[PDB]
């Protein structure tokens, strides 16, 4: 179901105006950094040999 | 072979349904439906608000509404031709 | 900056990340009304300065477009431009004036 169905009561001279407000606090999460890993090529491929 | 194509989760019909929903919300309630509940408003006042947004007073619309409607309709109609006629 | 009209946001930290607390203004309790693009007083059309004309069904009021604060139409909640013929949907009502009462007192 894509969403709740709704219809707006449009007419050539009708308006809707709010009378009260709700203050909402919401959270956004955004990754900033990544694990800084370094790899030793010779020790990984060959090693001590 | 060994290959596959996977179907999109939303079909073309549901994508067009969302597009229809956004168009209806914009036409009936302007921007008010993106900040929360939709507040209906007649379209010429919505366009008058969008004229205040750019620094042109409301009267400039209400005294030219016929010209503005004709220009907007002509531009939308020409968009279809500009799209089909140009192949690239 | 969050969904709704943005008031302000507060940053927070997280492991390898950031978190934003978005404080937004969401309207509610909407009320139906009847509006006019302009209100004709004596052949001159008056348009609102920073709000929208609404009618309680008996009287006409001007209010800020985002919050219902009905106020009485005056020559300071409106401005005059053009005659009542050109505008479409114009309604007839009275425009109050502060100068004439004190001038006549």
């Amino acid at each position: 179901s894509l969403g709740a169905e709704n219809s707006v009561a449009y007419s050539n001279n009708s308006i809707a105006i709010p009378t009260n407000f709700t203050i909402s606090v919401t959270t956004e999460i955004l990754p900033v950094s990544m694990t800084k890993t370094s790899v030793d090529c010779t020790m990984y491929i060959c090693g001590d040999s | 072979n060994g290959l596959t194509v996977l179907p999109p989760l939303l079909t073309d019909e549901m994508i067009a349904q969302y597009t229809s929903a956004l168009l209806a919300g914009t036409i009936t309630s302007g921007w008010t439906f993106g900040a929360g509940p939709a507040l209906q408003i007649p379209f010429p006042m919505q366009m008058a608000y969008r004229f205040n947004g750019i620094g042109v007073t409301q009267n400039v619309l209400y005294e030219n509404q016929k010209l503005i409607a004709n220009q907007f309709n002509s531009a939308i109609g020409k968009i279809q031709d500009s799209l089909s006629s140009t192949p690239s | 900056c969050g969904k709704g009209y943005h008031l302000m946001s507060f940053p927070q930290s997280a492991p390898h990340g950031v978190v934003f607390l978005h404080v937004t203004y969401v309207p509610a309790q909407e009320k139906n009304f009847t509006t006019a693009p302009a209100i004709c007083h004596d052949g001159k059309a008056h348009f609102p300065r920073e709000g929208v004309f609404v009618s309680n069904g008996t009287h006409w009021f001007v209010t800020q477009r985002n919050f219902y604060e009905p106020q009485i139409i005056t020559t300071d909640n409106t401005f005059v431009s053009g005659n009542c013929d050109v505008v479409i949907g114009i309604v007839n009502n009275t425009v109050y004036d502060p100068l004439q009462p004190e001038l006549d007192s």
